RNA sequence: GGUGAAAUUCUUGGAUUUAUUGAAGACUAACAACUGCGAAAGCAUUCGCCAAGGAUGUUUUCAUUAAUCAGGAACGAAAGUUAGGGGAUCGAAGACGAUCAGAUACCGUCGUAGUCUUAACCAUAAACUAUGCCGAUUAGGGAUCGGACGGCGUUUAUUUUUGA
C-alpha cells in the first residue's frame, strides 16, 4: 500500500512533460504543501496563503517568508552576521 | 539615512537622490550592498545586484 | 644648488636591490620608497645576453650608480636585498653577493644591510603540478 | 542545572501547571516561585509579573520556549507558566 | 639588447627638488634621522601636499644609541611640518627579519597568543606576543614537552596580563612600558609556578584606527 | 622483496601525513618521505665582512647570520648530491655523519 | 617576465619596485618528532555549548550473559554526476611561444570544467603492515606515551602540601 514507488505528489502531472523536469518541480512543490510551526505561539498550524506571505491558523498572525519555505538561507545569515556587526560596532 | 550605517550592510529600496522615495533595489529578493564612505563632502559608493 | 651640511654629519640613502635568478636591479632612493634616485639594469650594461644575471653585469651596473650617485650629494646608503620571496626560492641570486661587496670598492659608506624576503604563512597552491618541473 | 532542580520537585513536592491556577494561586497568596517562558505573548508577562511584584513573590524567566518548559515539567503537551506551591528536599528558593 | 624595442614606446628633474629635516618624538634621545627629497613647492602643487602623508623606517638602536636593543625597527609617520623640519610620532613597531628565525629552535614547545586592546581615550592598537620552554640545568630528558591541558592554562592567563596593564594608558606612557620591556619580565614571574616559559617577547605593534588629530597634544609631547 | 624495514617513509601507527613541496622542482611529497636540511649560513663571506668591518656604523658588530631549511624529493636529493647510495649493510644505520673537528 | 638559451605577454594612458588603507576566497608554516587519537577513510588556530571513549584505581554491583560469522546492514580518499551559492590561488579540455625531421608532450604566457561550500547520488584505490579475529606458552636490553605506587634531594611559588 503506496501506490507509488519514485513518483510521489508529481504523479497527477502523468506521462507529460518529461521525466528531468517533473522530479525537479518535486523539490519546491514537496516544501510549499507543507506544515510548519508557529514561533509566536508555538503550535504546529501555519501554511502558505500568497507567493511570499505566511499565517498562523491559531494566534492569526502572519509574516513575510521566502517563496517556497518558511524561510531562506540567505536571510538567516544575513540576519545572524548584521546583529554580531551591529555590537561589535557599538561596543 | 544610509551615512548612519556601517559598511557590509545590506539594504533595499534605497534613495538614488534624497526625496525621491526609493528608486535602487526593490524586486522580490535583492538587495545593495554599501562598501565604503567619504565623510568629507559626504558621499558614499554601493554596489547594485548587477554588479 | 644640494644642501650641504657640516663635514662631520653625512647624509644616508637606501638602495633597493633586485637580484633575482634571471637578471639584477640596482636602485637607490631616499629613506622611503619615494623619488627615486638613480636605476640602472644589467641589460644596459651587457651585450652577450647570456650574462644578465652574471655578478659581472652587477659590478658594472653597481659602478655607474655610484657614480652618478656621489654627484647627487648622497655618501652612505643603507641596503635592501631581496630575493623572489613568496612561493619563489628565498635564496638571493649570484649577482647580489657582487653588487653589495662592490660598493666598498667604490669607497661609497656601506651602513645597516638587510634582507626582505617576503616570506607565506601557509599560502595558496604553487606553480607546477603535482609532479613538478619534470626536466 | 536549573533543568535537573525542576525535575526533582516533580518527583517529590507539588506543582500546578498552566495560567488561570497559577493566577489562582497567586491569589491566594501561597506561591513562593513563578517560572515565565521566553514565547509567551508581551501583554501576559507584563501583567503576571506585577502580580508577583505586589505579592512579593520572586519570578524566574526561563531560557526555552513553551514546548520545552514542558518536557522539563515531564509531561507531553505545551506549557507557558507554571507555580511552585512548595520546593521538596532541593534548594531553588537559595538564589 | 640595443637591437630590441621594435614597437618602442626636458630633463633632470632633480633641478626641482628639495631636501627637507625630520624630528623624532620626545622620550628617544636623538631626533634627526636624515633628510628627505620632494619637488620644490610651487603653484598649482603645495608642498605640504606631499609631506602631509609619508612614514619613515627607522632603527630603535639609531634612536635610542643603544645595540642591546638592536633587533627592534619602528616606523614613523609624519604629520605637520614647520620651516625646514618635520615632526613625526609613534606609528608602530618590528622586529628584524633574521632574528624571528633564530628564536625559534627543535625539541621545544612554543606558545603564541593574540590580544587586541584599547584605552579609556581613544586609541585602536593590537599587541603580540610569543614564550618558549626552558630546560633545567640537570636535566638528562631530550624533549621537554609540557601537556595539552597545561597549554591552554598558559594562555588565559598570559591574555589575562596584557589586558589589565594596557587598560588605563596613554600612548607616552604605554611606549614608556615597551621600551624596558614590562610585559615580558611581568609574565615570566607570573606564569614560574606552572612551567618556566622563558624568552618572552611582543614581536611588534600595529595600530587600527586614530581619534581626532588634537595638534595641541602633538605640539605638547614634541619639541621641546 | 622489501628493500627497507620502514618502507623508507617512517610512519608506523596512522592513516597520511599531508604533503609538502620540494623546495627544487616544486614535487609533491609526503611530510615524512623527505629529505630536510637546516642551514644556518652567514649573510656574506669572511671576506665581505672586513670590508663591511672597516665600514662600522656603530663600534664593531658582525652582522646576522641567516637560519634556513630547506625540503627535498629523493629523486631531485640525489642529483644534487645531498645523498647518495651506500652499501647493503651501510643502509640500515641512521647515525649523522660525523665531521672532523680538526680537519686533518 | 621567462629559459640550458631564446620567444609569447606587458609598458612615459608609467611597466617593475616603494609605503598606507580596503575587499575576496582558501589555509592554520616555523614548534612537528622512529610522537598522539580514531573501526577504517582520516584528523593540527582560540574560546563556548553538546554528546562520546580507552587505560588506570577500586575488600562496589549482575552472574556465563561469551568468540567468529553465509545471506543482511552503517561509514567509506581522489576523480565523476544533478541543482543553487561562491568562484582569490592553482589547474583537465583548449589557444598561442619554443625545442625537435616530425612533437597532438616534457620547457613558457593564458585559461574552461574542476579545485571551495549547501541539498542529494556514486561505493571503487599499491583502501599496503601486500601479514583476518579471539586465547595460552616461549630471550636479553635500553629508550618512549598515559595512569598508579615508593624514595634522599633540588627548584622557586601568600610558598609549606603541590607544580617541576
Ligand atoms: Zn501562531
Ligand atoms: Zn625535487
Amino acid at each position: 500500500s503506496k501506490r507509488t514507488k519514485k513518483v510521489g505528489i508529481s504523479g497527477k502531472y502523468g506521462t507529460r512533460y518529461g521525466a528531468s523536469l517533473r522530479k525537479l518541480v518535486k523539490k519546491q512543490e514537496v516544501t510549499q504543501h507543507a506544515r510548519y510551526t508557529c514561533t509566536f505561539c508555538g503550535k504546529n498550524s501555519v501554511r502558505r496563503t500568497a507567493v511570499g506571505i505566511w499565517s498562523c491558523k491559531s494566534c492569526k498572525k502572519t509574516m513575510a517568508g521566502g517563496a517556497y519555505t518558511v524561510s531562506t538561507p540567505a536571510a538567516a545569515a544575513m540576519r545572524s552576521t548584521l546583529r554580531r556587526l551591529r555590537e561589535i560596532t557599538e561596543a | 539615512p544610509l551615512s548612519s550605517v556601517p559598511e557590509g550592510t545590506v539594504v533595499s529600496n534605497v534613495e538614488e537622490k534624497p526625496g525621491d522615495r526609493g528608486a535602487l533595489g526593490r524586486t522580490s529578493g535583492n538587495y545593495v550592498t554599501v562598501v565604503g564612505h567619504n565623510p568629507d563632502e559626504g558621499k558614499t559608493r554601493i554596489k547594485l545586484p548587477s554588479g | 644648488l644640494g644642501p650641504q651640511v657640516r663635514e662631520g654629519e653625512l647624509v644616508f640613502g637606501v638602495a633597493r636591490i633586485f637580484a633575482s635568478f634571471n637578471d639584477t636591479f640596482v636602485h637607490v632612493t631616499d629613506l622611503s620608497g619615494r623619488e627615486t634616485i638613480c636605476r640602472v639594469t644589467g641589460g644596459m650594461k651587457v651585450k652577450a645576453d647570456r650574462d644578465e644575471s652574471s655578478p659581472y653585469a652587477a659590478m658594472l651596473a653597481a659602478q655607474d650608480v655610484a657614480a652618478r650617485c656621489k654627484e647627487l650629494g648622497i655618501t652612505a646608503l643603507h641596503i635592501k636585498i631581496r630575493a623572489t620571496g613568496g612561493n619563489g626560492t628565498k635564496t638571493p641570486g649570484p649577482g647580489a653577493q657582487s653588487a653589495l661587496r662592490a660598493l666598498a670598492r667604490s669607497g661609497m659608506k656601506i651602513g645597516r644591510i638587510e634582507d626582505v624576503t617576503p616570506t607565506p604563512s601557509d599560502s595558496t597552491r604553487r606553480k607546477g603540478g603535482r609532479r613538478g618541473r619534470r626536466l | 542545572s536549573i533543568g535537573a532542580k525542576l525535575a526533582l520537585v516533580i518527583k517529590s513536592g507539588k506543582v500546578v501547571l498552566g495560567y488561570r491556577s497559577t493566577l489562582k494561586a497567586l491569589r491566594s497568596g501561597k506561591a513562593k516561585l513563578i517560572l515565565i517562558a521566553a514565547n509567551t505573548p508581551p501583554l501576559r508577562k507584563s501583567e503576571l509579573e506585577y502580580y508577583s511584584m505586589m505579592s512579593k513573590t520572586p519570578v524566574h524567566h526561563y531560557s526555552g520556549t513553551n514546548i520545552e518548559l514542558g518536557t522539563a515539567c515531564g509531561k507531553l503537551f505545551r506549557c507557558s507558566t507554571m507555580a511552585i506551591l512548595d520546593a521538596g528536599d532541593s534548594d531553588i528558593l537559595a538564589d | 639588447v640595443g637591437k630590441n624595442k621594435r614597437l618602442s614606446k626636458v630633463q633632470d628633474p632633480f633641478t626641482r627638488k628639495d631636501w627637507y629635516n625630520i624630528k623624532a618624538p620626545a622620550p628617544f634621545a636623538v631626533r634627526d634621522v636624515g633628510k628627505t627629497l620632494v619637488n620644490r613647492t610651487t603653484g598649482l602643487k603645495n608642498a605640504n601636499d606631499a609631506l602631509k602623508g609619508r612614514i619613515f623606517e627607522v632603527c630603535l638602536a639609531d634612536l635610542q644609541k643603544d645595540e642591546d636593543h638592536a633587533f627592534r625597527k619602528i616606523k614613523l609617520r609624519v604629520d605637520e611640518v614647520q620651516g625646514k623640519n618635520c615632526l613625526t610620532n609613534f606609528h608602530g613597531l618590528d622586529f628584524t627579519t633574521d632574528k624571528l628565525r633564530s628564536l625559534v629552535r627543535k625539541w621545544q614547545t612554543l606558545i603564541e597568543a593574540n590580544v587586541t586592546v584599547t584605552t579609556t581615550d581613544h586609541y585602536l592598537l593590537r599587541l603580540f606576543a610569543i614564550a618558549f620552554t626552558k630546560r633545567r640545568p640537570n636535566q638528562i630528558k631530550k624533549t621537554t614537552y609540557a601537556q595539552s591541558s597545561q597549554i591552554r592554562a598558559i594562555r588565559r592567563k598570559m591574555v589575562e596580563i596584557i589586558q589589565r596593564e594596557a587598560a588605563s594608558c596613554t600612548l607616552h606612557q604605554l611606549v614608556s612600558k615597551l621600551i624596558p620591556e614590562v610585559i615580558g619580565r611581568e609574565i615570566e614571574k607570573a606564569t614560574q609556578g606552572i612551567y618556566p616559559l622563558q624568552n618572552v617577547h611582543i614581536r611588534k605593534v600595529k595600530l587600527l584606527k586614530q581619534p581626532k588629530f588634537d595638534l595641541g597634544a602633538l605640539m605638547a609631547l614634541h619639541g621641546e | 622483496v622489501k628493500k627497507r624495514k620502514n618502507n623508507g617513509r617512517n610512519k608506523k601507527g596512522r592513516g597520511h601525513v599531508k604533503p609538502i613541496r620540494c623546495s627544487n622542482c616544486a614535487r609533491c611529497t609526503p611530510k615524512d618521505k623527505a629529505i630536510k636540511r637546516f642551514t644556518i649560513r652567514n649573510m656574506v663571506e669572511s671576506a665581505a665582512i672586513r670590508d663591511i668591518s672597516d665600514a662600522s656604523v656603530f663600534a664593531e658588530y658582525t652582522v646576522p647570520k641567516m637560519y634556513l631549511k630547506l625540503q627535498y624529493c629523493v629523486s631531485c636529493a640525489i642529483h644534487g648530491k645531498i645523498v647518495r647510495v651506500r652499501s647493503r649493510e651501510g643502509r640500515r644505520n641512521r647515525a649523522p655523519p660525523p665531521r672532523v673537528r680538526y680537519n686533518k
